[PDB]
């Protein structure tokens, strides 16, 4: 039911190099669809959806405004944290930034989200209500005390709730059909030889989109679950995902096993075994 | 401050000897984001590998796909070598055609 | 749309 625009960005100290590294990458619904870099030749925001292509010049040139601002923003904070950390200059360091806003069933939003990391780990998080802040740690003090003095949660509260909401409904309308599309996985199991009357059966998801997946061995009244070995979703590199579950098994007595597949694609589940 | 690289070799496509194909090397969950991504035909470093741009996952850490055109055969042997901040020695993981 | 940050930390 839900949908969610998000936006995170990276910040890299590089040593001397008065200027660190910056990305920002937009996610609706988890689906990557402008990317920001400062590495670039000419560094701007570019489309990496279909549907983002209709938006004119008009609207790249202010996106890329706003980069060239956190930029700024980024490189400002970087440097007051090796203060707070204690950190010397020609060091490399980290900041991250995750923020946007999640809509619910009857779309409005839900919650809206700004966190950050440092080095890797939380920094400091705005709370649910918007206005106040979860600090991760002392140093972070140093921040959520400056942040309520300004009271910047003010700021975020504004974007999360108005602009956060309008774009989101504006590309889901140009995106709608795009975002809901499956790929429905194909399946096939392996046999390899593995030792005194054992073998491996390993069944192979492949093809599919988006990740979310499920793989199941049985015998009958399907049982051990425990022995079952499993592979993290992987991607094809071409769009789709693969994934595959295996497991070891007395020769002969190769059929009394089946691998299920499941996944929003499917017409209806999968189901298959050796040969 | 530091987490290591987790990775994974594999083809993009089920491999047959002969036919062409794509082979990946994908690296997730490290922290900082500097990383060196090698991927070898036996013992030698392929040149022209691609990467694609980095992205962070919601614990932060990063991840990143490096794949290169092979085509697979009886005898050669790929693997990928990853070089981070958080190893000590570069972590080398071989491609098995059965994983 | 991306936003701009506000206080600096």
């Amino acid at each position: 039911g839900p949908h969610s625009m998000r936006y995170f960005e990276t910040a890299v100290s590089r040593p001397g190099l008065e200027e660190p590294r910056y990305i920002s990458v937009g996610y609706v619904d988890n689906k990557e669809f402008v990317r920001f870099d400062s590495d670039a030749e000419n560094p701007r925001y570019e489309p990496r959806a279909p549907w983002m292509e209709q938006e004119g010049p008009e609207y790249w040139e202010r996106e890329t405004q706003k980069a060239k601002g956190q930029e700024q923003w980024f490189r400002v904070s970087l440097r007051n944290l090796l203060g707070y950390y204690n950190q010397s200059a020609g060091g490399s360091h980290t900041l991250q930034q995750m923020s946007g806003c999640d809509l619910g069933s009857d779309w409005r939003l839900l919650r809206g989200y700004l966190q950050f990391a440092y080095e890797g780990r939380d920094y400091i998080a705005l709370n649910e209500d918007l206005k106040t802040w979860t600090a991760a740690d002392m140093a972070a003090q140093i921040t959520r005390r400056k942040w309520e003095q300004s009271g910047a949660a003010e700021h975020y509260k504004a974007y999360l709730e108005g602009e956060c909401v309008e774009w989101l409904h504006r590309y889901l309308k140009n995106g709608n059909a795009t975002l809901l599309r499956t790929d429905s996985p194909k399946a096939h199991v392996t046999h390899h030889p593995r030792s005194k009357g054992e073998v491996t059966l390993r069944c192979w998801a492949l093809g599919f989109y988006p990740a979310d997946i499920t793989l199941t061995w049985q015998l009958n009244g399907e049982e051990l679950t425990q022995d079952m070995e499993l592979v993290e979703t992987r991607p094809a590199g071409d769009g789709t995902f693969q994934k595959w579950a295996s497991v070891v098994v007395p020769l002969g007595k190769e059929q009394n096993y089946t691998c299920r597949v499941y996944h929003e694609g499917l017409p209806e589940p999968l189901t298959l075994r050796w040969e | 401050i530091q987490k290591t690289p987790q990775i994974q070799v594999y083809s993009r496509h089920p491999p047959e000897n002969g036919k062409p194909n794509i082979l990946n090397c994908y690296v997730t969950q490290f922290h900082p984001p500097h990383i060196e991504i090698q991927m070898l035909k036996n013992g030698k470093k392929i040149p022209k590998v691609e990467m694609s741009d980095m992205s962070f996952s919601k614990d932060w850490s990063f991840y990143i796909l490096a794949h290169t055109e092979f085509t697979p055969t009886e005898t050669d042997t790929y693997a990928c070598r990853v070089k981070h901040d958080s190893m000590a020695e570069p972590k080398t993981v071989y491609w098995d055609r059965d994983m | 749309a991306s936003n701009e940050n506000a206080e600096t930390m």
